[PDB]
């Protein structure tokens, strides 16, 4: 499939999606560190077989 | 669950094996859920979530 | 079998600079408390010095205000040495307001009972354009020494507020420091010493204030000195948590709406060691609960495992 | 405004008329201005007889 | 293969530590080593550090 640039990222808590917007990319002057996420992002994996 | 065993069995299947059968498994499984749900026994499964 | 010393005269030269003079010496001490005075003055001396500020219509420190010939990372390093001086209060918000081709000095800012602008000449920034227009919260606080802005982040938990650009804390106002200790004969003294503590502040400590604290802490330093008694601590902390460290979080991370977040607040639920014990019975009569109220709360307590209302005959232990 | 003063201090003697004390820990640059000064203290300016 | 690029770009602002190589213009190479406190730098007589 496509990958999306979705803001709405799997297992990941509102911690994380306070310094992006709504898009997914983080906004402008925000002063991030190690581990922060600039831009949200999925890849299409489907039917895992766990 | 397919736990330590080749395939998982369906509901039915599963009441068979036992003789007392039907909704009373649906609930043994509910309630044994519902015991490695809260702590002491809670704590050690949940560190394996992300 | 032992003398004690005092301070004479001191001498002021400028607002920045200053000799204070310590006459009854003995053979060596002069270099004694000399030495180790220099060494607490520059270092471990109180000082309030610019921390945080917000400015108008600026993101982040590596950007332009229109109609300022200066950068706003340009801006931010002349406060770094802003030099004020409060009182009564430990972190005061000052407010600068100013328009038209003008230099903004120091001056140009709001005064407070407690803030003095030890030097109201010093630049701040130019205006440009008639109708080019400045106006900032310049947040002080006063602590010990150089926090720089760095390590000013590790406490974060909502810092948020992108207009606050950090500046590095450079709290203090000893610039530098230098004794001479010339040899000083109390009219009968076989030989006794002088000590002349030159020194240089930014404007902002009289004196007397400071070689006053610095001898202060030489003393509760030199107090553990004295007697000796091996001491230890403790230790062997718990390794046996009952519960899942789950119940020790507050209400805040189950990432819920704000009708529903203030209102945890409101009937004295903080940590979801007390959410997990309240029935469905217990939030109709809880203030402004209802269908899409109480929804809300069993799907985020669904998510992450736990559920409404249950017991633990033993919370919460125990320190 | 207020200050570190030391934990944990084990004078730890070799033979009765000579010793060893360590002492943690000390804000930066406080050993060697205490050091010093109780060195010139304790070399210099002791009374005694000889 | 490529539908849309998200680049972030940022401001680190980096201060000086061991590790560094700094130099003067004559070839003289030198890896700074230690930070000192100001306290622990040798002054003069007009109590101005080096």
């Amino acid at each position: 499939g496509p990958e999306e640039i979705t803001a709405d990222i799997p297992n990941v808590g509102e911690a994380a999606l306070s310094k992006l917007d709504e898009s997914g990319i983080v906004y402008i002057g925000a002063e991030v560190t190690g581990g922060d996420i600039l831009v949200g992002k999925v890849t299409p994996k489907g039917e895992t077989q766990l | 669950f397919g736990i330590d065993m080749n395939t998982d069995y369906t509901l039915e299947e599963v009441g068979k094996q036992f003789d007392v059968t039907r909704e009373r498994i649906r609930q043994i499984e509910a309630k044994a859920l519902r015991k490695l749900r809260h702590p002491s026994r809670s704590e050690v499964l949940r560190s394996f979530l992300d | 079998e032992f003398l004690k010393p005092r301070l004479v005269d001191i001498e002021q030269v400028s607002s920045t600079h200053a000799k204070v003079t310590l006459e009854p010496l003995e053979r060596g001490f002069g270099h004694t408390l000399g030495n180790a005075l220099r060494r607490i003055l520059l270092s471990s001396m109180p000082g309030c010095a610019v921390t945080e500020v917000e400015i108008d219509g600026v993101l982040h420190e590596y950007s332009t205000k229109e109609g300022v010939q200066e950068d706003i990372l340009e801006i931010l390093l002349n406060l770094k040495g802003l030099a004020v001086r409060v009182q009564g209060k430990d972190e005061v918000i000052l407010t600068l307001n100013k328009s038209g081709i003008g230099p903004v000095t120091a001056a140009d800012i709001t005064h407070d009972g407690d803030v003095e602008i030890v030097k109201p000449q010093h630049v701040i920034c130019h205006l440009t354009d008639e109708n080019a227009s400045i106006s900032m919260r310049i947040k002080v606080q006063r602590g010990r020494g150089y926090v720089p802005a760095s390590t000013r982040i590790h406490s974060e938990e909502d810092e948020r507020p992108i207009g606050r650009l950090l500046v590095d804390a450079c709290y203090s106002p000893v610039e530098r420091i230098a004794y001479n200790v010339e040899a000083a004969r109390v009219e009968q003294r076989t030989d006794l010493d002088k000590l002349v503590i030159e020194m240089e502040t930014n404007g902002t400590i009289d004196p007397e204030e400071a070689i006053r604290r610095a001898a202060t802490i030489l003393a509760e330093q030199l107090e553990a000195f004295v007697d000796l008694r091996d001491v230890r601590q403790p230790e062997v902390k718990e390794e046996k948590p009952e519960f899942d460290p789950i119940l020790l979080r507050p209400v805040d991370d189950l990432e819920l709406t704000v009708r529903s977040a203030n209102c945890l607040k409101a009937e004295a639920i903080h940590y979801i060691g007390d959410l997990v014990q309240r029935t469905e019975v217990e939030l109709l009569k809880t203030p402004n609960l209802g269908k899409k109220s109480l929804t809300e709360i069993k799907d985020v307590l669904a998510s992450r495992g736990l559920s409404l209302g249950m017991r633990l005959e033993n919370w919460p232990p125990a320190s | 405004t207020e200050f570190l003063k030391p934990r944990l201090v084990d004078i730890e003697q070799v033979s009765s008329t000579h010793a060893k004390v360590t002492l943690e820990p000390l804000e930066r640059g406080f050993g060697h201005t205490l050091g010093n000064a109780l060195r010139r203290i304790l070399l210099s300016s002791m009374p005694g007889c000889a | 293969g490529v539908l849309k690029i998200v680049k972030v770009y940022l401001a680190v602002k980096r201060r000086i530590q061991p590790g560094d190589k700094m130099a003067g213009r004559h070839g003289n190479k030198g890896v700074i080593s230690k930070i000192n406190p100001i306290e622990d730098m040798p002054y003069d007589e007009n109590g101005t550090p080096v």
